[PDB]
RNA sequence: AGAUCUUGGUGGUAGUAGCAAAUAUUCAAACGAGAACUUUGAAGGCCGAAGUGGAGAAGGGUUCCAUGUGAACAGCAGUUGAACAUGGGUCAGUCGGUCCUGAGAGAUGGGCGAGCGCCGUUCCGAAGGGACGGGCGAUGGCCUCCGUUGCCCUCGGCCGAUCGAAAGGGAGUCGGGUUCAGAUCCCCGAAUCCGGAGUGGCGGAGAUGGGCGCCGCGAGGCGUCCAGUGCGGUAACGCGACCGAUCCCGGAGAAGCCGGCGGGAGCCCCGGGGAGAGUUCUCUUUUCUUUGUGAAGGGCAGGGCGCCCUGGAAUGGGUUCGCCCCGAGAGAGGGGCCCGUGCCUUGGAAAGCGUCGCGGUUCCGGCGGCGUCCGGUGAGCUCUCGCUGGCCCUUGAAAAUCCGGGGGAGAGGGUGUAAAUCUCGCGCCGGGCCGUACCCAUAUCCGCAGCAGGUCUCCAAGGUGAACAGCCUCUGGCAUGUUGGAACAAUGUAGGUAAGGGAAGUCGGCAAGCCGGAUCCGUAACUUCGGGAUAAGGAUUGGCUCUAAGGGCUGGGUCGGUCGCGGCCGGCGCCUAGCAGCCGACUUAGAACUGGUGCGGACCAGGGGAAUCCGACUGUUUAAUUAAAACAAAGCAUCGCGAAGGCCCG
RNA sequence: AAGCCAGAGGAAACUCUGGUGGAGGUCCGUAGCGGUCCUGACGUGCAAAUCGGUCGUCCGACCUGGGUAUAGGGGCGAAAG
């Protein structure tokens, strides 16, 4: 049965901390205790080992990603900026 | 521990005597176990790779930028932060690029730095919540978190 | 203690062999004016400099 | 019943202070202190997770008195590198070293022409 | 302790340079020689009874041959 | 004569205050001049395994043990003492220190400083004094040939002395006995670690085979030539060794907290068999106690494996308490490895223990008989091992030390009862120094003291019960906390009860009282939707006799068609809506009967509601008059700074 | 609390019900740590700060041993001079 109606995985904080910072916080516990589909092995275990770090079980690869997300918006971004760079430089 | 980048254990051939010399570079975003990284000024423009900024085109980014032109990196290296390569002059051998903080800095073209965002992401998005988190964040820093007005 | 230093226990080896009374002979000696040790020591009265 | 006492003068619950209960020939039970748990190597490898097999998962020092065929594996690497990760060293090697020897004849077959 | 199986390696147990001794101990299911060597002290067991007395007296001589009896 | 004068002495108070925190003592006897207090016996109690029990760390330092004394001390007493006096007592390769590094401390170089010095710890140093390797040599000498020595070549970054843990890292000792006081240290018996062996201690391995000619009836011998730094398994990996330097790589050391399961032990529990006790007014085949196997080897269970081979899976399947796993190879079959603290065995019964006896050596590790057995249980408790998860803007030491691998510089012998070499078996020698008694606390420590305070840990039985709660008890311990006797006034201190009223008392419901566990119902406003909430409110609760429900192990043959009253194949048959027998915990629900309506019967154990103010919450705070609304906090906002820098010390 | 299973309803989106699971500077409450009230006891005390009952917290900004560092106009202070 549906145990919350609202606040989730945020429920273990109880009244606490004040309700616009439980939602805030909500997305970001979520994804940060998500796990990802490995992008190497193609399983879905690769979850966060510490900030910033993301290891799969499978193939025993680790990742620097983001904090709370496996990668972030500005990386990736980052990453096609460079390969349109890199692509410009060469010919 | 006391910081929220990441980083990368690198292992690299001594070039003059048979040995492994292992790196702690600051993990850019994007880069795995396994991975090669390649350093120098003939090295592509790829994430993770150190290339001096004036071989560098002119709106790359950049995670550990070198503030004098030999030292290891000094610049952008806190999580999520880098810089940008603006601009060059081949004569009198200078780049121009922008830091994390907004300025502008004119730095010799012989600096290098890591390609990419240094990783560890948006970390300051998520609400600290507790005291205790703030107490655990700043024991593995230094003495200095409850603040007494 | 019972770990100890050989040379706090030298010390204490001191301590115990000078911690005794007088002989009786010597009140019988020429001029003695000594009727007592006063140098004696009990372990729970006062306790050692160490 | 029995109650117990350390036989040391450790007398804290610490790592190395660990004891087990042994019932004596002469019907009581008493301490006897253990050896901490040694652990088997890891794979040189540095990937996948397992320790070794074939080796004998003691302290530091007791492989000083071990023979030889305790402490390795009958094989390239053995007691030092899994199997698995030899294998496929092996297979590295041998197909890079044949991928040197292919863009070399490429290089060669194309500088044919000025 | 040592346990030796069979009766041949006993004798030339019992024959080494540096056994000091040979106990014997009579069970009521079997018989115990048991030889004090440097190192360590063999036991050999023995079912039968005809076959310890006959190892009794086949032992070397200028041994101590205690009897635990 | 004065100075709250200095030092010393002495009064009244005054035989007064007082010797009242933690339930408790009594009887007889002994010694003795003397007994409320000492000792012994009997009885009644207490601590009640989170102890008033058994042992340690720090600290003490002889308080430990025996004997004696009765001056003083032990705020009464003492025949007693942690007092006094006289003697005695602490035994180690394997228990620690010692060794390693940690946070840190600290020389040298250098820098500063009037100067004692202090800054700094890799920074402004020519910072390696070592090495099996090769050469030059001295032949020192059993001058065969290997050990010496000096120089040269080659290699050589702990890149920094040194100190820093009796709880971290750190090889390897256990069982029994023994004293007045010591024992993992002594004795007995079983082991084990490290180091050494130049003249090499013994074996074993390396390693001792094929080819060709001959001889020889064959087998087997002769000569020559050629191999030989081991071997097995498809694999995981295995076998007793298994040449190898500088150098390189890796491992172990070497890692948080919490959850849930599972294995193993110890303890607890149950049913029997013994042995000894207790009860026996009646009953009780009864109640109580006791009923061993160390380290180290070998074998076998059991646990684990992100190890291997076959094979290829959707009608997806396997599987956990939860999960989770699979074409990157599931299920299934067969293997391999690790741990093995469990069992058996060597140790080992000779010892130990329990009983029943017999001798004496004033005080025997005396001698002897018998026994030391069979089973069952489990969300039990405690340790341990393992598996798998969760949490972290927290990611939970270092170094000594030890090992494996890569590479192949080299070394070894010419086919010999061979060589170099050996992490294999056995054998020989050694392990120095220091600590070690005892207390470890309502009396051995600190608090001026035998001070209701303070002071770091380990073990942990039965009943009730959710329980390491409280209450009672066994093992172990003690004598009521620095006195006793007789009374039972006031006033007190601690604890109860109180008719009728029910806060009228008081600044104020201060204090006390009410409520309280569990089961079944039932729960509002408000709300940040999580809560409020045990809201509020109501019912039940004992004893006894039953009735249901919730499991686990085995076996289901149609048969002589025959001889290994039994075994191989098969004509020979249909539990297939599952039966037959056996064993086993607790727990839940329901019913009858029943007691003077009493039943969470002691113990344990929320009074509740409606609002206002302040602080969000959790946290912290004036040790010794203020715990708060104060501080902190997350959140918000602002400011400085790109390193020749911001802030700060000096 | 998230995650997970099953049943039911849905055209879908998804929803409802019963289990499972075991989070949390979560609640009651031992030990521990603290010290609210009685303005209790004591107040020439047991004590130059203690005692009784009642209390606050009791998985965490938790409690605690030992080793280190900071020294007087200095230290250290979740702040009371
Ligand atoms: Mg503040
Ligand atoms: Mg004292
Ligand atoms: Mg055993
Ligand atoms: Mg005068
Ligand atoms: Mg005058
Ligand atoms: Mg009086
Ligand atoms: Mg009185
Ligand atoms: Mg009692
Ligand atoms: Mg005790
Ligand atoms: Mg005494
Ligand atoms: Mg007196
Ligand atoms: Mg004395
Ligand atoms: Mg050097
Ligand atoms: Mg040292
Ligand atoms: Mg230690
Ligand atoms: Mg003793
Ligand atoms: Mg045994
Ligand atoms: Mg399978
Ligand atoms: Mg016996
Ligand atoms: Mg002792
Ligand atoms: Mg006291
Ligand atoms: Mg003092
Ligand atoms: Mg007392
Ligand atoms: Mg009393
Ligand atoms: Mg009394
Ligand atoms: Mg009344
Ligand atoms: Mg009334
Ligand atoms: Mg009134
Ligand atoms: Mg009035
Ligand atoms: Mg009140
Ligand atoms: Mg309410
Ligand atoms: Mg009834
Ligand atoms: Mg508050
Ligand atoms: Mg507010
Ligand atoms: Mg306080
Ligand atoms: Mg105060
Ligand atoms: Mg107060
Ligand atoms: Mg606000
Ligand atoms: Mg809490
Ligand atoms: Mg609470
Ligand atoms: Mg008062
Ligand atoms: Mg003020
Ligand atoms: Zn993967
Ligand atoms: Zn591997």
């Amino acid at each position: 049965a549906k145990r919350t109606k609202k606040v989730g995985i945020v429920g273990k904080y109880g009244t606490r901390y004040g309700a616009s910072l439980r939602k805030m916080v909500k997305k970001i516990e979520i994804s940060q205790h998500a796990k990802y589909t490995c992008s190497f092995c193609g399983k879905t275990k690769m979850k966060r080992r510490a900030v910033g770090i993301w290891h799969c079980g499978s193939c025993m690869k680790t990742v620097a990603g983001g904090a709370w997300t496996y990668n972030t918006t500005s990386a990736v971004t980052v990453k096609s900026a460079i390969r349109r760079l890199k692509e410009l430089k060469d010919q | 521990p006391g910081r929220g980048a990441p980083l990368a254990k690198v292992v690299f051939r001594d070039p003059y005597r048979f040995k492994k010399r292992t790196e702690l570079f600051i993990a850019a975003e994007g880069i795995h176990t396994g991975q090669f990284v390649y350093c120098g000024k003939k090295a592509q423009l790829n994430i993770g790779n150190v290339l001096p900024v004036g071989t560098m085109p002119e709106g790359t980014i950049v995670c550990c930028l070198e503030e004098k032109p030999g030292d290891r990196g000094k610049l952008a290296r806190a999580s999520g932060n880098y810089a940008t390569v603006i601009s060059h002059n081949p004569e009198t051998k200078k780049t121009r690029v922008k830091l994390p903080s907004g300025s502008k800095k004119v730095i010799s073209s012989a600096n290098r730095a890591v390609v990419g965002v240094v990783a560890g992401g948006g970390r300051i998005d998520k609400p600290i919540l507790k005291a205790g988190r703030a107490y655990h964040k700043y024991k593995a820093k230094r003495n200095c978190w409850p603040r007494v007005r | 203690s019972s770990h100890k230093t050989f040379r706090i226990k030298r010390f204490l080896a001191k301590k115990q062999k000078q911690n005794r009374p007088i002989p009786q002979w010597i009140r019988m000696k020429t001029g003695n004016k000594i009727r007592y040790n006063s140098k004696r020591r009990h372990w729970r009265r006062t306790k050692l400099g160490l | 019943v029995q109650r117990l006492t350390y036989r040391r003068r450790l007398s804290y619950n610490t790592a190395s202070n660990k004891t087990r209960l042994s019932r004596t020939p002469g019907n009581r039970i008493v301490y006897l202190y253990t050896k901490k748990v040694g652990k088997a190597p890891k794979s040189a490898c540095g990937v996948c997770p397992g320790r070794l097999r074939g080796v004998r998962a003691v302290r530091p020092k007791v492989l000083m008195r071990l023979s030889k065929t305790k402490k390795h594996v009958s094989r390239a690497y053995g007691g030092s590198m899994c199997a698995k990760c030899v294998r496929d060293r092996i297979k590295r090697a041998f197909l890079i070293e044949e991928q040197k020897i292919v863009v070399k004849v490429l290089k060669a077959q194309a500088q044919s022409q000025k | 302790p040592r346990k030796i199986e069979e009766i041949k390696d006993f004798l030339l147990t019992a024959r080494r340079k540096d056994a000091k001794s040979v106990k014997i101990k009579k069970n009521k299911d079997n018989v115990k020689f048991k030889v004090r060597c440097s190192r360590y002290l063999y036991t050999l067991v023995i079912t039968d009874k005809e076959k310890a007395e006959k190892l009794k007296q086949s032992l070397p001589p200028g041994l101590a041959v205690k009897e635990l009896k």
